[PDB]
DNA sequence: GTCGGCAAATGCCGAAAAGGA
DNA sequence: TCCTTTTCGGCATTTGCCGAC
């Protein structure tokens, strides 16, 4: 829970964001969080997500694959438990980058650097595993306290 | 007076405050729970924590926390119905009360047991050096 | 000095021990077994009845009990380690401290928690009249139940 | 001296849940009480009472096995006395529970769970003897009374 | 331990007569004794107590019946739970006004002949139930305090 | 980090639960830790881990199909990357458990009792997703802190 | 009686080269 | 260069019968 570190307004920042990005409630509980991921969320909203130019169409090919995605669409079936946390991490770090840069557009550009700390690889492709993400979150946290 | 607080750490610093939460303050503030007493403690972490009396941590220590009475306590203010379910009320007056840094002791009411008070302790406050704290070992005699 | 009971009567009377014994006591002899805090009595007896929250009597009520500075108090003999497995000893010394009638309250340790103790109360001591007992409601804003 | 220590309400609610459950009547003397066991107990008033759901399978079988009861109810006949005391042992042990827990959820949730006092036993488990259920009647004592240190 | 604890030293005594009816240690505990009970007691030792003078055959089939005795003896099974739980009351209130009256033979005389209370019953008798056996026993204590009329 | 928080201490015990859990040298860097999960895991180490009585085949099941995981035995595949983080929650939260607990009895006890917190969920069933691992780990630390409010 | 496993064909996932901007 | 469109190969795992505890 390293987005609550954020001072001052910075947690309600990321909830505001990631109510815009994600469709989750800005005082839902933990737990409502840990259900809408259960439950699946919205092929269309990712579809949406993409068209605004929220992801990229990589890092969409990277939550689920096109056949699969258009397969959802078609079935008028949610996301899979895995496909929706996929989604919810890309949500999460992006709202928690927006809420420590203050814009998308820095927060995306950030989001998109190769990093040395990561070998080379950029924030999103951290988003692979539990560890990468919390790396992701130490290091968004590390640029707040020190402010960057 | 004399105040208990159950933790694994036998210290005042209350660091995960900083990056971990509680009811009645958010993560990024260094804080402490305490209780007035070792059942109090106790009663409110195997609540709370919702641990089992044979799950009892084995890393779980008893410190008992004694303070001169000239320390500095702040007021909370009058609670109406139902602050036991609105934690951000419960961590924003915990906020308000660590950030301000006006004293070092915060009494709080207990959510689990009426007449009882808990408290918060804030190590940044200045006053925390005169605090002498001892491990009170639980015995054969003193199991759950 | 405030103490601290849990039983399903708002009185004093403790006739039930009359019947039943407990840990301090041996049937024939009534008392009141109380804590000093709200908090020691409700783990106490949750711990030793083996109650769930769930199942917490509505009968169950929390009493609060105001005594003078004068009460008179008795002093238990130093305990060996292990009376906690030695409810005979403990009977005996509760029960000792009862039938001579000399003191009000008899501190005795918690079997639960270090450093905590609780207290046995002789309603046929002179004293008994003079304590103060009122009632303290569960609001849930101070419920575990 | 049961109705001594259960104060101000509980002997009568006791009474009142055994009038309930055991067609028992509130003014009858303990004596009555005795002879009414003697007597023997119907044994559709026990399937009315497993079939409501106030007695498991399980307990049910406790109080009498399931051929046994078959062979009872198609016989037209009541329970031997050590059946209707095994039924009255139940019922007693519902009764004073909810007496002192104040409702029937309780009662029945801690007549079901284990206790460590018990070896990890129920209190309905301990009423095949008269020492358990004296057992299960004192530690009811000991929560209505108020005796948990 | 329902309603023997009640006098004065008296517990003692009526556990070491209890181990001498049954082998049941005067430190044993509650939930020992049911764990005996529930293990079930050897007819050996029942026949040796109607024997010995202690119960008489009438006592002694009110416990179990003479046939089944003698199936258990010869197969060697232990009394069933059911078995072992009269024999255990019947001990029990033995042992209980033998602590009471002092002597096990004014303690036989005054179990075996009939008591008013119980209109025309011996107490032996009420131990046919929960409610008789708890009868005999506050007749025993309201005996043992010195209570008049 | 999560080393500030727990305790160099606490600390070096969670990373020798984790190697003895994962094989996870407990001086690797958190790089490493996710290079070794992108790299995938044996099928090998689950089946010895459900072998060791360490995970639960429904614990198994949820972190992936047995017949799947017998495609990847047959295979010679590693685990894939979704496959591999499961493995590795399940693990770390274990690790973190035990270390905060003292004791892997009590810890995968307190794992396997359905919470309050959770709806009544388990924090096992809690490790599907990010934030259910996250809540988990929130716990532990609570515990850890004596946050106990 | 519960908990756990085994394997076939229904069913799902998405690879891969070829096509479009 | 970057991304999409669909082909069925091919992965994944339900689903009911059948074992272990």
């Amino acid at each position: 829970m390293l987005a609550e570190v954020l001072r001052d307004n910075g947690y309600h920042e990321y909830r505001a964001r990631l109510q815009a990005l994600l469709d989750i409630p800005e005082l839902a509980s933990d737990f409502e969080i840990h259900t809408r991921i259960t439950d699946g969320f919205a092929a269309t909203w990712l579809v949406k997500l993409t068209e605004r130019g929220v992801l990229t169409p990589v890092e969409r090919d990277q939550i689920i694959p096109l056949r699969t995605l258009k397969s959802r669409i078609e079935r008028d079936q949610p996301l899979t438990v895995d496909e929706s946390d996929r989604l919810f991490r890309s949500a999460h770090i992006t709202a928690m980058a927006e809420a420590v840069f203050g814009e998308a557009g820095k927060a995306k550009r950030w989001l998109s650097k190769p990093k040395e700390r990561f070998s080379g690889l950029t924030p999103m492709q951290m988003l692979t595993t539990q560890q990468g993400t919390t790396q992701v979150e130490e290091m968004l946290l590390q640029i707040a306290e020190g402010y960057g | 007076p004399i105040l208990w607080r159950i933790s694994a750490y036998a210290d005042l610093s209350g660091t995960g405050g900083l990056r971990v939460s509680g009811r009645w303050h958010q993560a990024g503030r260094p804080v402490v729970y305490a209780a007035t007493s070792p059942p109090g403690a106790m009663l409110e972490v195997l609540v709370h924590l919702e641990i089992d009396p044979e799950d009892f941590p084995t890393t779980m220590r008893l410190l008992r926390i004694e303070l001169p009475d000239t320390v500095s306590q702040a007021q909370l203010p009058a609670l109406q119905p139902g602050w036991s379910a609105q934690p951000e009320l419960t961590r924003t007056l915990g906020n308000r009360f660590l950030d301000d840094c006006s004293a070092l002791l915060l009494p709080v009411p207990s959510a689990i047991m009426p007449s009882t008070t808990n408290y918060l302790f804030n190590p940044r406050h200045p006053q925390a050096q005169s605090a002498k704290i001892q491990v009170e070992d639980f015995t054969p005699d003193s199991r759950l």
